[PDB]
C-alpha cells in the first residue's frame, strides 16, 4: 500500500457510508496514530495490510509496521501548529501557543482548540516541521470547550 | 476492516490561522488513558 511520508485519514464502513475515525502520521515506513482511533485492529492501504506493532493504552498511542519513529519535543516556549484533519474536510494548519497540564509526574504541552473526535490522531508541529505529538486526548473544561495534551512516544 | 487515505504533507505554513489560548490546568491521567481535572 501507500508508504509515502505525511497524515492520513483513519477510515470505517462498519457503521452508515464511509466514517472517519482518526487521524495518523506515517514516518520511515511506520503508521503512528491513537489507540482510542483503532483499538490496535490492523488497517488497510488499498490491498496492503497494517499490523500494530507497539502500542499502550495509558499513553494512548500505537504504531504499525515498526517501532515509535516521532521524537521531537515542544521546547515550552515557542508556538506551534496543529495540522488539523476533519471529518469530511481539507487539511488546515492552525496556529497556537500551548498551555499545561500540570499532573503528579510532570508538566505536558497541552493545545486549547476543539475539532470534532474524528479528528483525534492530527500532529503538532514545531517551526522545523517536525511532529511533537498527537492531538486528541485530554480534558473538557468550566466552559464545555476541549482541551487536548500534546501526547508524544518515546523513540529506541 | 480501516483504511487510511493520504490528506497532506506535514509541514508548518507560514500565515496560518493564529488561535486558541494557554491554559495551565491541574489533570491526573488514571490507568486507561483518560485525564481529568484535578481540583
Ligand atoms: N471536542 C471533543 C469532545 N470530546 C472528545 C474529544 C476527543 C478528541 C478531540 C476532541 C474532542
Amino acid at each position: 500500500g501507500e508508504t509515502t511520508d505525511g497524515v492520513y485519514r483513519v477510515m470505517t464502513r462498519r457503521l452508515l457510508g464511509s466514517t472517519q475515525v482518526g487521524v495518523g502520521v506515517m514516518q520511515e515506513g511506520v503508521f503512528h496514530t491513537m489507540w482510542h482511533v483503532t483499538k490496535g485492529a490492523a488497517l488497510r492501504s488499498g490491498e496492503g495490510r497494517l499490523d500494530p506493532y507497539w502500542g499502550d493504552v495509558k499513553q494512548d498511542l500505537v504504531s504499525y509496521c515498526g517501532p515509535w519513529k516521532l521524537d521531537a519535543a515542544w521546547d515550552g516556549l515557542s508556538e506551534v501548529q496543529l495540522l488539523a484533519v476533519p471529518p469530511g474536510e481539507r487539511a488546515k494548519n492552525i496556529q497556537t501557543l500551548p498551555g499545561i497540564f500540570k499532573t503528579k509526574d510532570g508538566d505536558i504541552g497541552a493545545v486549547a482548540l476543539d475539532y470534532p473526535a474524528g479528528t483525534s490522531g492530527s500532529p503538532i508541529l514545531d517551526k522545523c516541521g517536525r511532529v511533537i505529538g498527537l492531538y486528541g486526548n485530554g480534558v473538557v473544561i468550566k466552559n464545555g470547550s476541549y482541551v487536548s495534551a500534546i501526547t508524544q512516544g518515546k523513540r529506541e | 476492516d480501516m483504511y487510511i487515505e493520504r490528506a497532506g504533507d506535514i509541514t508548518w505554513e507560514k500565515d496560518a490561522e493564529v488561535t486558541g489560548n494557554s491554559p495551565r490546568l491541574d489533570v491526573a491521567l488514571d490507568e486507561s488513558g483518560d485525564f481529568s481535572l484535578v481540583e
